[PDB]
RNA sequence: CCCUCGCCAAGGAACUCUGCAAGUUGGCCCCGUAACUUCGGGAGAAGGGGUGCUCCCUGGGGUGAUGAGCCCCGGGGAGCC
RNA sequence: UUGGAGAGUUUGAUCCUGGCUCAGGGUGAACGCUGGCGGCGUGCCUAAGACAUGCAAGUCGUGCGGGCCGCGGGUCCGUGGUCAGCGGCGGACGGGUGAGUAACGCGUGGGUGACCUACCCGGAAGAGGGGGACAACCCGGGGAAACUCGGGCUAAUCCCCCAUGUGGACCCGCCCCUUGGGGUGUGUCCAAAGGGCUUUGCCCGCUUCCGGAUGGGCCCGCGUCCCAUCAGCUAGUUGGUGGGGUAAUGGCCCACCAAGGCGACGACGGGUAGCCGGUCUGAGAGGAUGGCCGGCCACAGGGGCACUGAGACACGGGCCCCACUCCUACGGGAGGCAGCAGUUAGGAAUCUUCCGCAAUGGGCGCAAGCCUGACGGAGCGACGCCGCUUG
RNA sequence: AGCGCCGGCCAACUCCGUGCCAGCAGCCGCGGUAAUACGGAGGGCGCGAGCGUUACCCGGAUUCACUGGGCGUAAAGGGCGUGUAGGCGGCCUGGGGCGUCCCAUGUGAAAGACCACGGCUCAACCGUGGGGGAGCGUGGGAUACGCUCAGGCUAGACGG
RNA sequence: CCGAGGGUAGGGCCCGUGACUGGGGCGAAGUCGUAACAAGGUAGCUGUACCGGAAGGUGCGGCUGGAU
């Protein structure tokens, strides 16, 4: 099937595009422990209906642009700004990891 | 075209072909599309020939072309009996 | 009209790019070298790992010049630069190709080896 | 030092002539027809547009155009001509 | 012959105590800019591109009146010698 | 549960910590001393340095028209061969190599309603009527060669026009469907080549459509080394609208618009490496490795480019630039072994300028057959394993 | 018929020569006039068209430790706080079923490897058959623990 | 237009090399002394600071891993 993933919209500052952050767990291949890793997908939103904070599902689709190969499938939940904070606070922290 | 032929396995002075369906442009001993029987030209065992005949008729039915000396080993196994 | 201090392009593959004349080898006190003349020169600019290297004092035959040479048939030829091919003491190029045209004058002066390797002779 | 690959190059050169030649005309005409259809000039646009469409599908018969190119070329022609005529109209001949 | 001045083939500092003198460079706009640093700078570093006229489209300001005329600061396009 | 051994050495002696060392297995090996036979393997790991000579891709007279020698026998005809030419189909496979690449390259699983596919198979229908070019060939000019310029002639499965429309292509409408999938109505547009026999009949072809089969393009999830003494990177950059391009999506390319995209889950940068099936070790977990064989990729002196084509941006095709070498009659011109052998350089070191298309396979052909350094075999070398001898 | 070895590790011991020399050596160490340790010899041990050396890989190395180590004095606790990200997290009840677990099914090419058989007089080599796997797609299922949403609590924590 | 590359100019990283120079490892058959190990003959060590041919010394503060 076409791969479907669920994630939070973290950017809407593009026109007709949202950045949807998808997260996943998996046991570490050697040390066993369940670990998380996340990844941003640029998702096509022709309708500019998805907004910051939306938890959504995106479906792998025929390529729209360089880097956009997913359309937003459908809304799941609205207003998870607490997630968007998680992401943003991390980016903001980066200003402290330099020299 | 897609073809049915003999891929030489075995070893030196000791042939052992696998009657096989492969693309014509493959190499002889290359990746085949499907194995469908074997052939021992030295005839050194009770069954120095074998053929999935139900299959060899499919590939033929759908356009595979046998080699000369494969056509035969398909006649000799009566894939041609009408 | 090449003279000490004159820079010449080098039209071969010895790796020398630019030489500066330090003497015209034509008698006791010659003022100028022209086509077919031999100078002694310093290598002022070369490319890495050639036969020759910056600092080398070499000989070269002038093979084209910006001052026009006149000919007995009333014509003259003139090139856009002053160029010399680096040679050894027997007038043979130390290089193995020569680039650009050369003045036919070289031939009558016994630079056959150079004249033949040249793409054009004018 | 010889081959019939030489022959094969000899021919390529010649096919190339016929091809380039064919593609030039197709572009010359579509443009001619799109040009007309802008200032349309309805009947004349459509006239030339057919002459292109013919020439397109004709190249597509051989190696010049892959048939989908022809399809693609044709589609984009018609889309252009028509939508140009809508700033003025109305379609004098066929078609369609 | 001297002064002050203009040009000059090829070469290009070989002149001379010394490039002395004369060349070069040169305004404005844009790009771009190193060591080092007292963090100001070094910087106009260096280096480079643009520069006329013509037509068409167009943005803002002052004066008016919010407009016209006048004056100011631009932008994009196509061209001409 | 088919699997798990340790030892030497710090002290006068001890226990402990801890490093060093060894016995084991392995290899594309090399070096020494020695060396009888056979089988199967296997052999440039370094200079992706440079290469003398042969050979590695052709075939069809059942597409066409001629030349030259002959056979048949009355200048003309037939028949055969041979040689180019025109026209096919092959030359995009097969063979080499591992330079580049840390990438959707590879691996694994998926997507294409965003796509192509020569020859092969199945099914639907079809081949009417016209016209022309260019070689070969005759005639001149130019060279030592490579060769070529110009004038004219002629055939065809070569080229074009019209006819014919099962169908197919495209715009608009409408129905199902739901990314560009299938159907339908109007308008418009598109086919062709004939050759051969035993000649009112068959064979090989030619055409347009549909499906199949096979081979591919593109896309996505996850996996894929070292340095953070590389911490910030990004202007076609991230998105959008329109167009261009392609078989096809896409910033792949372009114009305009917006100001975005990425990064400690390690961007950017540097270094190293083709990846896998596997291989080697190991009790296992793991570590190491990617030679031979199979799969994919990448490359073809270094670079760029497109043409032809179903397919190439093409190892033994084309163009241009560079580097190098060669030839020559000194005017000019030619090459690309990382195909098989072979030379040279480098190196501790890595093979016969062998034989054959008999076999398997591939290409062209109705077939006979022709070509095949793929392949099948033979040669050299204890290189490896296995077998055998000196009783 | 050759080659290595015979101090210990490590299987194999005596004579002469030499005298901190000549030399051996993988580690410990051998040689300064009675050397099983150097060189030769006899003899012995191990392999045998081979034997040894050098190089490199895994092993021994639980010496990067997931399996499977450590930090008072052996190498090893940050000089101390505060706190961002992260990692981790009490008792009870429901919904979801992401992790997790089960079944089915597709994929997991061929060779190789493993078990059986068979062909070359054996073997190597080679053929036929068998056996599976992780992992990933799909359908169905389970809900204890981890997760997530929702509702309770007071033993953690905070406050009066 | 783009474009292999060529040319000019300025930057960044890396490697090789360099008069001279700084210490480091080793060798050992030497000179000077004896700093540490005993209360090591001034308990030691320590961060810093000034100083001395040299180990070192002294100040300030710290630790006991100090003998009696
Ligand atoms: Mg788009
Ligand atoms: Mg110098
Ligand atoms: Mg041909
Ligand atoms: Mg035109
Ligand atoms: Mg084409
Ligand atoms: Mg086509
Ligand atoms: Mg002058
Ligand atoms: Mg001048
Ligand atoms: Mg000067
Ligand atoms: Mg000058
Ligand atoms: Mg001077
Ligand atoms: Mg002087
Ligand atoms: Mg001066
Ligand atoms: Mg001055
Ligand atoms: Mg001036
Ligand atoms: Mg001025
Ligand atoms: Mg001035
Ligand atoms: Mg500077
Ligand atoms: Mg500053
Ligand atoms: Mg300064
Ligand atoms: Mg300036
Ligand atoms: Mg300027
Ligand atoms: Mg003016
Ligand atoms: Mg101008
Ligand atoms: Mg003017
Ligand atoms: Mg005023
Ligand atoms: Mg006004
Ligand atoms: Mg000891
Ligand atoms: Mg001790
Ligand atoms: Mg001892
Ligand atoms: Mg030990
Ligand atoms: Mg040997
Ligand atoms: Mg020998
Ligand atoms: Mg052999
Ligand atoms: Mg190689
Ligand atoms: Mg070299
Ligand atoms: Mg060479
Ligand atoms: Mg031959
Ligand atoms: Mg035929
Ligand atoms: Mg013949
Ligand atoms: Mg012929
Ligand atoms: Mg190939
Ligand atoms: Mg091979
Ligand atoms: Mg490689
Ligand atoms: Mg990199
Ligand atoms: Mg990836
Ligand atoms: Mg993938
Ligand atoms: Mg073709
Ligand atoms: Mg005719
Ligand atoms: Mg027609
Ligand atoms: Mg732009
Ligand atoms: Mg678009
Ligand atoms: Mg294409
Ligand atoms: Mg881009
Ligand atoms: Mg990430
Ligand atoms: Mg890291
Ligand atoms: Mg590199
Ligand atoms: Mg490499
Ligand atoms: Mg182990
Ligand atoms: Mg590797
Ligand atoms: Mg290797
Ligand atoms: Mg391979
Ligand atoms: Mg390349
Ligand atoms: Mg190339
Ligand atoms: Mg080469
Ligand atoms: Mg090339
Ligand atoms: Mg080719
Ligand atoms: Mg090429
Ligand atoms: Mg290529
Ligand atoms: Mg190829
Ligand atoms: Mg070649
Ligand atoms: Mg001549
Ligand atoms: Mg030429
Ligand atoms: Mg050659
Ligand atoms: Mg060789
Ligand atoms: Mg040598
Ligand atoms: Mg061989
Ligand atoms: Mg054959
Ligand atoms: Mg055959
Ligand atoms: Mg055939
Ligand atoms: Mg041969
Ligand atoms: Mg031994
Ligand atoms: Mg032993
Ligand atoms: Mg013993
Ligand atoms: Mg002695
Ligand atoms: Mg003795
Ligand atoms: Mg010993
Ligand atoms: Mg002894
Ligand atoms: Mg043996
Ligand atoms: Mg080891
Ligand atoms: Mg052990
Ligand atoms: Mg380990
Ligand atoms: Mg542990
Ligand atoms: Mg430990
Ligand atoms: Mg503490
Ligand atoms: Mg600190
Ligand atoms: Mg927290
Ligand atoms: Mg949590
Ligand atoms: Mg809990
Ligand atoms: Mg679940
Ligand atoms: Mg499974
Ligand atoms: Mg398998
Ligand atoms: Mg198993
Ligand atoms: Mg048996
Ligand atoms: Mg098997
Ligand atoms: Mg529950
Ligand atoms: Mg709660
Ligand atoms: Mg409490
Ligand atoms: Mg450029
Ligand atoms: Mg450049
Ligand atoms: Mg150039
Ligand atoms: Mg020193
Ligand atoms: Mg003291
Ligand atoms: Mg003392
Ligand atoms: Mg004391
Ligand atoms: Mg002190
Ligand atoms: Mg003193
Ligand atoms: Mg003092
Ligand atoms: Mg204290």
């Amino acid at each position: 099937p076409k791969k479907v993933l669920t994630g939070v919209v973290v950017s809407d500052k593009m026109q007709k595009t949202v950045t949807v952050l998808v997260e996943r767990q998996f046991p570490h291949p050697l040390y066993g422990k369940v670990i998380k890793r996340s990844k941003k997908y640029l998702a096509h939103d022709p309708e500019e209906k998805y907004k910051l904070g939306d938890v959504v599902e995106i479906i792998e689709s025929r390529p729209i642009s360089k880097r956009k190969r997913f359309r937003v499938l459908r809304l799941v939940e609205s207003g998870r700004m607490d997630l968007v904070e998680k992401y943003l606070i991390r980016r903001q922290n980066y200003e402290s990891l330099s020299k | 075209m897609v073809k049915i032929r003999l891929a030489r396995f075995g070893s030196k002075h000791n042939p052992h072909y696998r009657i096989v369906v492969t693309d014509a442009r493959r190499k002889r001993d290359g990746k085949y599309i499907e194995k469908i029987g074997y052939y021992d030209p030295r005839k050194t065992t009770p069954d120095w020939l074998k053929v999935d005949v139900e299959r060899a008729r499919y590939w033929l039915s759908v356009g595979a072309q046998p080699t000369d000396t494969a056509r035969r080993l398909l006649r000799q196994a009566g894939v041609f009996r009408q | 009209m090449i003279q000490p201090q004159t820079y010449l392009e080098v039209a071969d593959n010895t790796g020398a790019r630019k030489i500066m004349c330090i003497r015209v080898l034509k008698g006791s006190n010659a003022k100028y070298a022209t086509v077919g003349d031999v100078i002694v020169a310093s290598v002022k600019e070369a490319i890495p790992r050639g036969a020759v290297k910056e600092g080398d004092v070499v000989k070269a035959v002038v093979v084209r010049t910006k001052k026009e040479i006149k000919r007995p048939d009333g014509s003259a030829i003139r090139f856009d630069d002053n160029a010399a091919v680096i040679i050894n003491n027997q007038l043979e190029p130390r290089g193995t190709r020569v680039f650009g045209p050369v003045a036919r004058e070289l031939r009558e002066k016994g630079f056959m080896k150079i004249v033949s390797l040249a793409p054009e002779v004018l | 030092r010889n081959l019939s690959a030489l022959k094969r190059h000899r021919q390529s050169l010649k096919r190339r002539l016929r091809n380039k030649a064919k593609k030039s005309a197709i572009k010359t005409l579509s443009k001619k027809a799109i040009q007309l259809a802008q200032e349309g000039k309805a009947e004349e646009a459509l006239k030339i547009m057919r002459k292109a469409e013919s020439l397109i599908d004709k190249a597509a018969k051989g190696s010049t155009l892959h048939k989908n190119a022809a399809a693609r070329r044709k589609s984009r022609l018609m889309r252009k001509v028509r939508q140009l005529l809508e700033a003025a109209g109305a379609p004098l001949i066929g078609g369609g």
